[PDB]
């Protein structure tokens, strides 16, 4: 559960993400392929190389997805359905991965946000991608 | 990895094991208890319910050939890795198959086991052959990258 | 969450534990302890050897609070309220401590049950054992 | 441990790194982030805020002893075993400390330094260092029984 004050680092810290949220999905993407070469199971039909217009155009549709999410946190479910549809239906990868890729977003996070990233907003965005995970995993069985 | 002890227990139990019919409980069971993992036999037919699963023909076929090869392992549980060389290799570069998977594997054998086994797949049994499991899945996902 | 069937396979499955629960609790504790010696790392206090009557009552209490979930079923975070915050506020258990007994009270009832422990009484007690361990671990942070 | 090219990055950034700092940071983001890793703390005063926390000297003191230790570590990434045995050991028999807390660790200390550093933080920089978190982690679980 993420209580009001959670909910407020989380927009807070997304917020100043802005127009980089994209570029920030493509970088997360990149870092968990690299640093969790199993994650890398699930794309063999992608370029998986640097600069990718599959991995950009990818991590862009990514963040778009959080910048709902956090559009929508208090009605995350519904305001996800369609994407925990696909992940549980289509894509079936295995919930491990959500993990390892919430880290890479936090990673992704702190390097590119000096100022925003205290002890307090990291928890934040912690349990908040531990909740986004959750919700696309919610329909699994 | 695995004391004298250990070996001589997992050794022994596997001697009452009919590979071929724990091989389709396994296999039929990892597909129904999480039912994401039917992402890797599309080809196999109708998975639609726990029966059509666990009556699907490929499904028994390919569990046999699966612990087939673990059995395999079990001989050369001293050189786990040098074993599942090749396998390792081909679940990552041609299955696409996320290690992670190996370990939901070992863990609904060890089920079927106990199932099967009752009151013989001991609290020390069990111990042993969870840490051959895991040897296992540590085994196969040793050439991932 | 839940199905019908997994309700009425859980309330089936455990209908037949019958009075042998605490047994069963005892027995899920000793398969943890040997299965994933990590657990111990939580009972320092205990006796650990086998027939312990520490590990005895402490797998009846499980076991009770396993049977007043399936009574509350559909109402286990009230249910189980005061082990939440038990869990999170004093034991503070890892989470992952959590995926362990569970499946070692599978593999107990897989031992104790070949008539019912069917695959799709299996699927429905991992899910269950999954919802109990999400209420549990639900007010850790 | 790692491929040549992999220490160098690594012993190259951990070069510019003050193991006070970084320290007393990582072990408290872990008691915020993780606030169940501070079962072992109730000796370290006020923990009550996140503030409390980050500003209690004990956790500063904690996180640099840690922390100098990790230090050590990375002098001998071919040998994490031999290491950190003995530690691995206490952590286990008198601490009775849960492995898992050294990933989560792990875990904060790749945030902290990504935050410190920036984009010299680079995928690869992290990969390299991914290792070296999970290697320090594997090696002080090791001795557990
Ligand atoms: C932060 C959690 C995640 C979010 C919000 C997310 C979101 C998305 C979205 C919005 C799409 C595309 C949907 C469409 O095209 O309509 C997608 C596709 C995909 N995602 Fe997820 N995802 C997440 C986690 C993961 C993880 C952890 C993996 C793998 C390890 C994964 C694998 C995939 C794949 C394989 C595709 C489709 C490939 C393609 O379209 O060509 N996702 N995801
Ligand atoms: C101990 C664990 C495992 C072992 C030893 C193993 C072994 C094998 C072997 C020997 C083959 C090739 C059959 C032959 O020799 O022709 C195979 C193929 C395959 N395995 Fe694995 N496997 C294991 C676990 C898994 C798991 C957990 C999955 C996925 C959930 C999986 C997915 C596949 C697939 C999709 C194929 C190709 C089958 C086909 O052609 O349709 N395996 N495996
Ligand atoms: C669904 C799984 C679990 C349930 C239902 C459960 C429930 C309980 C209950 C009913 C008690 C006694 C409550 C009281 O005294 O008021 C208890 C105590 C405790 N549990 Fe949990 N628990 C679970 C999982 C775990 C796990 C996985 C661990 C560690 C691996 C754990 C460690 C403990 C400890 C250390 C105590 C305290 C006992 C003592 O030292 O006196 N529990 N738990
Ligand atoms: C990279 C990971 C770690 C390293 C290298 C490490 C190293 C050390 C060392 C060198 C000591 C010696 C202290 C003594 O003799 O009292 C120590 C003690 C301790 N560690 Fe660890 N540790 C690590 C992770 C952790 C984590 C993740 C936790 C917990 C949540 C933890 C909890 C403790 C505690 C409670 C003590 C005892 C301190 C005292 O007695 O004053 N450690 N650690």
């Amino acid at each position: 559960v993420l209580s009001p004050a959670d909910k407020t680092n989380v927009k807070a810290a997304w917020g100043k993400v802005g127009a980089h949220a994209g570029e920030y999905g493509a970088e997360a993407l990149e870092r968990m392929f690299l640093s969790f070469p199993t994650t890398k199971t699930y794309f063999p039909h992608f370029d998986l190389s640097h600069g990718s217009a599959q991995v950009k155009g990818h991590g862009k549709k990514v963040a778009d997805a959080l910048t709902n999410a956090v559009a929508h946190v208090d009605d995350m479910p519904n305001a996800l359905s369609a994407l925990s549809d696909l992940h549980a239906h289509k894509l079936r990868v295995d919930p491990v991965n959500f993990k390892l890729l919430s880290h890479c977003l936090l990673v992704t996070l702190a390097a590119h946000l000096p100022a925003e990233f205290t002890p307090a907003v990291h928890a934040s965005l912690d349990k908040f991608l531990a909740s986004v995970s959750t919700v696309l995993t919610s329909k699994y069985r | 990895m695995l004391t004298p002890e250990e070996k001589s227990a997992v050794t022994a139990l596997w001697g009452k094991v009919n590979v071929d019919e724990v091989g389709g409980e396994a296999l039929g069971r990892l597909l129904v208890v999480y039912p994401w993992t039917q992402r890797f036999f599309e080809s196999f037919g109708d998975l639609s319910t726990p029966d059509a699963v666990m009556g699907n023909p490929k499904v028994k076929a390919h569990g046999k050939k699966v612990l087939g090869a673990f059995s395999d392992g079990l001989a050369h549980l001293d050189n786990l890795k040098g074993t599942f060389a090749t396998l390792s290799e081909l679940h990552c570069d041609k299955l696409h198959v996320d290690p992670e998977n190996f370990r939901l594997l070992g863990n609904v054998l060890v089920c079927v086991l106990a199932h099967h086994f009752g009151k013989e797949f001991t609290p020390p049994v069990q111990a042993a052959y969870q840490k051959v499991v895991a040897g296992v899945a540590n085994a196969l996902a040793h050439k991932y990258h």
